[PDB]
DNA sequence: ATCAATATCCACCTGCAGATTCTACCAAAAGTGTATTTGGAAACTGCTCCATCAAAAGGCATGTTCAGCTGAATTCAGCTGAACATGCCTTTTGATGGAGCAGTTTCCAAATACACTTTTGGTAGAATCTGCAGGTGGATATTGAT
DNA sequence: ATCAATATCCACCTGCAGATTCTACCAAAAGTGTATTTGGAAACTGCTCCATCAAAAGGCATGTTCAGCTGAATTCAGCTGAACATGCCTTTTGATGGAGCAGTTTCCAAATACACTTTTGGTAGAATCTGCAGGTGGATATTGAT
């Protein structure tokens, strides 16, 4: 297809900032907005790994919402209203 | 005037509204494709149900709201308002992230 | 004639669909008891009433007849035993609207 | 291919409550997914229970002390009422 | 005379006692502790000693964890002193709140 | 009892968790902090012992217990 | 004979199974071989420790491994460390000081 | 009255690497909660896998992936490794 | 950074006892060997649902400016918490009992699994019903400058 | 205090996407009458648990003294928030092909289920031992003071 390429820089500085909103933030340091991309890849990369491992698990080639939510629960991170 | 909201008065405004809300804070597009990135570095020839994708944009943005809100606590605790990488890193560790 | 075992427990929720869940959970390599899927059911029923009933009138709170996640989301952490008891993350469900008071304008 | 559900019975028990209410698709969806969650852990720790006791058998004994770790306090109280009501219920054939 | 200045016998404590293994609370007034909370939950009860023992270390390792975090949090308000608000921070950020 | 749970105890605890200087209120603060512990933990405990018909709360309660707690304790049973 | 020399293993590949049979829900099964893989597995991981922990004895001018050695091979190993956040009962703490409250 | 512990598997191990090392009787007792928990995990994740497959068997595929889920990289590869090893030479003789 | 003294810590070596490691005979698993039972892999294929493309429009992201007020630095003194030696009680230890009671058997009824034949209740759609999202516009704050 | 500038409401409006309701069979529930167990119920052993006792020695509780830490007050450089201009790219509507789930079959390889024969690991007894905890006496560290 094309190359994928920092798409870490998708996650803009006014969502980020929006984010903190509802999290209740008032100020935001100017150094921020790159320790969450880190933090935010580091977050998706373990739920990823752990939902693709379903996925290869299952000898499929789609990622489906039950491997996140299987990722997700191993993670301690359980979501609902996908499971299903 | 013209005329300007005191530094911090809109923020607060932002607050109280997003907090109001509840749609996904990151833009669609982008997120996915951070994601189908990060699979792909893992597993090429990947697909999603993009009801993958969304039950990954949820999950994420609960996780960084609920970041944002004790990093927020270390700030306050700082006797600070300003929120620095310094808290996200404290409530990580106490949290047994890191 | 025959009567269903959750009409015979006095219940809404499936007694036999629930055995049978038991039964394929399970042990392991062991059996269900005829009364444990009874008394399942009338646990998961009173949660789902006592879910229901704080989200329904929140829902009311909110002039409007029909029950969301933010709706859920609002009764489960306005109440301390169903947030203590459920850590889930309910999609849609935004946060409690909460600032400090050091973050308020003196 | 029939694919499972407690939408049925999480309307029941709606109607019984707030007769008036209704309930969206993604809210009905949550309470998928949260009825299938607890009885996930009642399961697990029943079974656990069970293994620790040296006993192949799961019974309302189980069921009863699995609700009373994993339930808080006000929950747990009602849940084993109404619990152990269904059953003596249930068992008065 | 001689005397020490405050904050030095502390560090030789701290190395000590991060150098042992030992329980650092009293056996006794702890099994005392463990009978009356247990007593109010069902009545006429017996401990194995093991039992005991589990709690004591179950505790004890809890508390050294939480105090460091506490120390952590004293730390990020630039204090060297801990105080119940640090414990408390620490507890929230834990979801022990 | 929980008095007995003595200042120059959580001191040493403290220290064991690298702490150079404590507040005069710490002392009290800890103790609410081990109780609600204690009570969490063996109420679980002793709802084993309950299950299994005992008078006795075995070490294995504990342990399971701590485990449900997320507070897995190795050296006792498991 | 036995499974566990067929596999090469000192775990008991037959314990294993008979205590894998009491997780397969009821109407399941367990491989001939799984047994030996979590063996396997079990065995390794505990050479891994059991090295790391006589490592620290080593260190240490001692024959016999305590659980304080377990305690330092365990958090002083960045995957040991991941891997098992329970409490190593008689271990102690890796001593550490923070900069800020050492003197001058 | 009889009571199964990994202690002989254990102290056999901890010849191999170090012979010339003991075991406290405490230490001892940790290795083996260390077994029975990891043992507990991989059987746990294994289960759930076959489950979410629909399946009734838990192979050696189930418990490969489980440890891939639990077991952080590079103890991971050499866990795998250590497996697969087992399991040849087993299909071998 | 030295000149002293007070205490702390550190290595080397020591000797016994509480723990090891080593030895020795009976049940309960682990292996063999035969006869079914069955799960789920290999193979067609119906048919969601995923990736891709197109194209238009405005909701937003980006970037700059400008200055308000926040974090960070400095100084300072009240008073808290550490160091300490002083004086005493409660924890610790350790044989005795006694006995409460976990664990182990040895046993029949209650209770569960089966295995077949009916008898519904739930599910996947069609098909009606309506909340409410989303767009208004003026009433009521809420802010921030003179 | 004002008014001026914006933002925040709150309620009324209405057709549409999204519920709630009406409809057809498969899977799964219930009722049968066989079959097997299991766990509870008693009656007794042994471990191991509570309870005194009768003390040395710890370890804690006490009051003094003051060092040094916390917090309060004060300044200011400049970081970050608010607002604005500009225009990109996300969003939204819709269609297309075909990858790939996933629903079915047919049926060897692999699993269970016996019934036996051995084997081994758990037990509770013996035969060493590691190293704790206590000696020097020798440097180190710390604190007052040239």
């Amino acid at each position: 297809r094309k190359v994928l390429r920092d798409n870490i820089q998708g996650i803009t500085k006014p969502a980020i900032r929006r984010l903190a909103r509802r999290g209740g933030v008032k100020r935001i340091s100017g150094l921020i907005y790159e320790e969450t991309r880190g933090v935010l890849k580091v977050f998706l990369e373990n739920v990823i790994r752990d939902a693709v491992t379903y996925t290869e698990h299952a000898k499929r080639k789609t990622v489906t919402a039950m491997d996140v939510v299987y990722a997700l629960k191993r993670q301690g991170r359980t979501l609902y209203g996908f499971g299903g | 005037k013209p005329h300007r909201y005191r530094p911090g008065t809109v923020a607060l405004r932002e607050i109280r509204r997003y907090q109001k809300s509840t749609e996904l804070l990151i833009r669609k597009l982008p997120f996915q494709r951070l994601v189908r990135e990060i699979a792909q570095d893992f597993k090429t020839d990947l697909r999603f149900q993009s009801s993958a994708v969304m039950a990954l944009q949820e999950a994420c943005e609960a996780y960084l709201v609920g970041l944002f809100e004790d990093t927020n606590l270390c700030a306050i605790h700082a006797k600070r308002v300003t929120i620095m990488p310094k808290d996200i890193q404290l409530a990580r560790r106490i949290r047994g992230e890191r | 004639k025959a009567v269903s075992r959750s009409q015979r427990a006095g219940l809404q929720f499936p007694v036999g669909r629930i055995h049978r869940h038991l039964k394929s959970r399970t042990t392991s390599h062991g059996r269900v008891g005829a009364t444990a899927a009874v008394y399942s059911a009338a646990i998961l029923e009173y949660l789902t009433a006592e879910v229901l009933e704080l989200a329904g009138n929140a829902s009311k709170d909110l002039k409007v007849k029909r029950i969301t996640p933010r709706h859920l989301q609002l009764a489960i952490r306005g109440d301390e035993e169903l947030d203590s008891l459920i850590k889930a993350t309910i999609a849609g469900g935004g946060v409690i609207p909460h600032i400090h008071k050091s973050l308020i304008g003196k | 291919s029939r694919k499972e559900s407690y939408s049925i019975y999480v309307y029941k028990v709606l109607k019984q409550v707030h007769p008036d209410t209704g309930i969206s698709s993604k809210a009905m969806g949550i309470m998928n997914s949260f009825v299938n969650d607890i009885f996930e852990r009642i399961a697990g720790e029943a079974s656990r229970l069970a293994h620790y006791n040296k006993r192949s058998t799961i019974t309302s004994r189980e069921i009863q002390t699995a609700v009373r770790l994993l339930l808080p306090g006000e929950l747990a109280k009602h849940a084993v009422s109404e619990g152990t009501k269904a059953v003596t219920k249930y068992t008065s054939a």
